[PDB]
């Protein structure tokens, strides 16, 4: 319910359920994603973490219209997604797809 | 972590359960740590009293504003990564930074 | 960044509230004390500090700009737009083959950085922009 | 005449009285970027932080941090004050910064780069997309304190008088902070 921080330049929304935000193949294909982000990570269990708070933090700068906000989308093999997600879980229009980026299909 | 080495923590909280020490002034323990280490040490320490286990790191502010780090007694730090690192000076990472932490922290009265 | 880094401390921060989208001191504060980022209740005080100038590129094909932008240089059309939309352009996001007199089907667009006044202007060129904000759009 | 070399190592405290660190404007780390383990890499820049500010506390620290978390260490440390100057230029978080700066509007990225970086002035004989970009990228970013002339005027006035006499590009001031590209009410003041 935090859409402002305590000084009042950014955006922000309630934490959301791993699951409630994860869209998969019939998930994405059926829910249009237009005007959006898409950001391809690359990754295996052994693989180090990134730190993408930073990514979107900029993204939700209130100085921007609401209306103007961008949906973000990672694509990536689930378990480096699950194991990062322990930093990712409280932002809102992210959506998860297991996978790999080089898959023609997960793009479309 | 996973691949560290035990302590042996039972003599760390033998000598304060001496009975020639009034049982008014005991004192509780609370462990802070991240809990895969806890739980590998923990089939040694399931039989002691006022023993708290807290999942997380020691670097974080909130975990020791929780444990009510200005109201203890005392406060030790013990690091099991000072065997796993082969660079001496780097054997003393986290007990330094965890010193420095607590020495650098606010509070409020 | 360094060598800018140590000639003007401020640098960093300006980098921080310019590319973050304001980053205070406080907020850092709290996520030091924090180590994450936790909810709270909605405060009025939030909505008189957002007021700022936002980053962004407009088109020079259409609109307004048109006309200045068929032939015309770049210092008149920086003029004008200063004058009346409180503008700001510090560089033009050309296309590669714009300036070539073949028409390519290229969409690829390269940046100058701060061209002069009488820098000749095309049509197709995107311009780098700092605007204001309205309140009340949602 | 400008470079000077002296071996030694940062844990080591006589090695730090040897170059007059006491004496030194800053002290700046550089980082190895490209380390196999990048958790490795940042602990041992923590440690030289945490030497040099043992020896010296009120020295300047500027140093590249590889990880955010890692990064968030070094606030815990008694010395390590912002507003001295410690500065912990996070390569990770600048570069996102960067990113999703250029998802915002593509190519802010390299204009913000180019920005930073010392650049001289060259020309190319043949019309070409590098002539263009080269004249471009010969601009860098730097800050002075204004006149007393301007003093009385508002900012866009200052901007488009820079402009037109001086040649000179304003994108941000201080009110009497720093303010990047002030609106028209905002006035101009002495010591600007
Ligand atoms: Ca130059
Ligand atoms: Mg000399």
């Amino acid at each position: 319910v935090k859409k402002y921080d305590s000084t009042g330049m950014f955006h922000w929304c309630a934490p959301k359920e791993i699951e409630k935000v994860i869209l998969t193949r019939s998930e994405a294909a059926m829910t249009v994603l237009s005007g959006h982000v898409v950001v391809c990570i690359f990754g295996d269990v052994s693989s180090a973490l990134i730190g993408l708070r930073n990514l979107v933090m900029p993204l939700r700068a209130s100085n921007f219209h609401y209306h103007e906000l961008k949906h973000i989308v990672f694509v990536g093999s689930i378990e480096y997604l699950k194991r990062e997600w322990e930093t990712l879980h409280n932002f809102p229009k992210v959506s998860i797809l297991p996978g790999t980026p080089l898959s023609r299909a997960d793009l479309r | 972590d996973v691949s560290s080495a035990l302590i042996g923590l039972r003599n760390l909280v033998m000598p304060l359960r001496a009975s020639n020490f009034h049982y008014h002034e005991l004192k509780h323990i609370v462990f802070v740590g991240s809990i895969e280490y806890l739980k590998r040490e923990w089939e040694t320490l399931h039989n002691f009293p006022k023993v708290s286990i807290l999942p997380g790191t020691p670097l974080s502010r909130a975990d020791l504003r929780a444990v009510n780090i200005n109201l203890c007694d005392m406060c030790v730090i013990l690091s099991a990564n000072q065997n796993n690192i082969d660079d001496t000076s780097l054997q003393d990472k986290e007990c330094i930074l965890a010193s420095l932490n607590i020495k650098s922290m606010q509070f409020d009265d | 960044l360094m060598s800018a880094t140590y000639f003007n401390d401020n640098i960093l921060t300006l980098i921080r509230t310019l590319v973050t989208g304001g980053a205070t001191p406080e907020l850092e504060a709290l996520i030091a004390e924090e180590n994450a980022l936790r909810g709270g209740y909605s405060t009025p005080q939030t909505l008189a500090n957002r007021d700022r100038c936002r980053v962004a590129q407009l088109a020079l094909l259409d609109g307004p700009f048109a006309d200045l932008g068929d032939g015309g240089c770049y210092g008149d059309l920086f003029c004008k737009a200063l004058k009346t939309y409180n503008m700001l352009c510090f560089g033009i996001y050309r296309l590669r083959d714009a300036h070539l007199s073949t028409p390519s089907q290229c969409t690829k667009r390269y940046v100058i950085t701060n061209p002069p006044y009488e820098f000749e202007l095309v049509p197709t060129d995107l311009i780098f922009c700092l605007m204001q904000f309205d309140h009340n759009a949602g | 005449t400008q470079v000077e070399f002296y071996q030694g190592s940062v844990l080591n405290p006589h090695d730090l009285a040897r170059v007059k660190i006491e004496s030194a404007d800053a002290c700046l780390i550089l980082a190895n970027k490209y380390c196999a383990d990048p958790d490795a890499e940042d602990a041992s820049n923590i440690m030289r932080v945490i030497s040099i500010k043992n020896y010296h506390p009120k020295i300047r620290i500027i140093t590249q941090m590889l990880q955010y978390h890692n990064k968030a260490h070094l606030l815990n440390i008694p010395s390590w004050n912002w507003k001295e100057g410690d500065d912990a230029i996070c390569l990770a978080e600048l570069k996102l910064g960067f990113i999703a700066q250029s998802c915002l509007a593509q190519g802010l990225s390299t204009m913000l780069a180019n920005l930073f970086s010392m650049r001289s002035f060259i020309k190319i004989e043949e019309d070409t997309w590098q002539k263009y970009y080269l004249e471009g990228v010969s601009n860098e970013m730097y800050t002075e304190y204004l006149s007393s002339a301007f003093v009385g005027l508002s900012f866009p006035t200052v901007c488009e008088l820079c402009f037109v006499k001086l040649k000179l590009l304003m994108i941000a001031i201080e009110y009497k902070r720093i303010l990047i590209n002030p609106g028209n009410h905002l006035k101009i003041q002495e010591g600007t």
